[PDB]
């Protein structure tokens, strides 16, 4: 029984620190994806971690989003959980004590988890060492499913049950158990390949 | 023994379309002394705060049941610990809480502030920009232009030729009756 996560490639050189941490426990496998999306980890196979900053959060883009929204917002298109972690600092919190609701309210989103820590690291290794006692699970042509932007730990569930032919078999089928394993983009994306024709 | 003073309750609305969001004002000044006088030394005073919090968290689910997805602010008075030990502290309490207010709503703890949050909700530009930004994010395809989608089709098509054991010549008969990998992939199944 040992349990598996990934970490995001653009995102190693920042949680190294971390991840010598979480690499300590003997039964935790981590795997490193270059994910196209902005989370440091990848949880189970609908599950992220995606550290922001809370001084960060109201700095105007120049398209007049806010900074992070598109990354949020992409986030919420691939993975059915997003876990949202703002460090704030000292500082910013006896400046602006508004910012703290106006982000949970902001980011308020039954599919979003938002939890506030202090800007030292420790405080991110022991929530995600609590995310991965919940969450994280325990365990071929992978590029095709890799190449349609699925995560390594999401191919890694779908071969568990499937193999690639079963697996189209299930979608085309709408068989629900393969079904909800995917997001609304990630099914339309899989019935677009399944309905081109040649 | 229960030190929470539930206060007013109130359905803040237009926050998201799919749930519904409720404050709930709690004075926290009959706890806080109690944390300052009752329990000086650390490890009594943390098990107190998280078994009051599976009180609060109770007795507040239940004042909402007599009266989408149910999210729950319970706005604290005064915060004299971090927000950041109240969020570890709140996710103790119910990973503890076995019953139906764990599962039947979603808890996040703020502060009071004299700032009106249901008149930011409704008049912020940012805010109204972004809950319209994102309720078209979940029927997006933007990601799709980066995928060639023909090159794993072809790929697809000749990973099953080969373990079904086609051989060439039977190429053009057998995309001919089958037009996209739906049918072909039903077909060989």
């Amino acid at each position: 029984e040992n349990k598996c996560i990934a970490v995001n490639e653009n995102k190693v050189i920042e949680n190294q620190k971390v991840i010598q941490s979480l690499c300590k426990n003997s039964h935790l496998d981590l795997i490193e994806q270059s994910y196209f999306g902005e989370c440091d980890f990848i949880i189970n196979h609908s599950t992220c971690v995606y550290k922001i900053q809370a001084s960060r959060f109201m700095q105007l883009r120049n398209n007049g989003s806010l900074h992070y929204d598109k990354a949020v917002n992409d986030l919420l298109t691939e993975f059915q959980r997003v876990i949202i972690i703002v460090e704030f600092s000292e500082i910013i919190q006896d400046v602006d004590p508004d910012l703290f609701w106006k982000i949970k309210l902001y980011l308020l989103n039954s599919r979003v988890d938002v939890f506030f820590i202090h800007e030292t690291t420790d405080f991110f290794i022991d929530w995600m060492k609590y995310f991965i006692a919940r969450w994280a699970f325990s365990y071929a042509n992978a590029d095709i499913l890799l190449d349609l932007g699925f995560n390594i730990l999401l191919v890694r569930k779908i071969f568990q049950t499937y193999s690639l032919e079963e697996f189209f078999m299930a979608i085309i089928k709408e068989e629900s158990k393969a079904v909800k394993m995917l997001t609304v983009s990630q099914m339309t994306r899989l019935k677009k390949l399944l309905t081109l024709e040649w | 023994e229960f030190f929470w003073d539930v206060q007013k309750i109130q359905e803040i609305s237009n926050v998201e379309e799919h749930s519904v969001v409720k404050c709930v004002t709690v004075n926290t000044s009959r706890l806080i002394s109690q944390l300052n006088e009752e329990l000086q030394d650390e490890e009594s005073g943390v098990n107190f705060i998280v078994t009051q919090l599976q009180l609060l968290i109770n007795n507040v689910y239940e004042k909402i049941q007599k009266s989408r997805s149910l999210m729950i602010n319970l706005n604290f008075t005064r915060l004299k610990f971090s927000i950041a030990y109240w969020d570890i502290l709140l996710e103790r309490s119910l990973d503890l809480i076995n019953g139906p207010s764990k599962t039947g709503a979603r808890y996040f703890i703020t502060e009071v502030t004299p700032v009106d949050r249901s008149r930011y909700v409704e008049n912020n530009q940012y805010f109204l920009a972004f809950k319209a930004n994102q309720r078209l994010t979940r029927n997006s395809v933007d990601m799709d232009e980066f995928i060639d989608f023909e090159i794993l089709i072809k790929q697809i098509i000749f990973d099953l030729f080969k373990k079904n054991g086609i051989p060439d010549q039977d190429f053009e008969a057998i995309l001919s009756r089958f037009h996209n990998l739906e049918s072909l992939v039903v077909a060989f199944n």
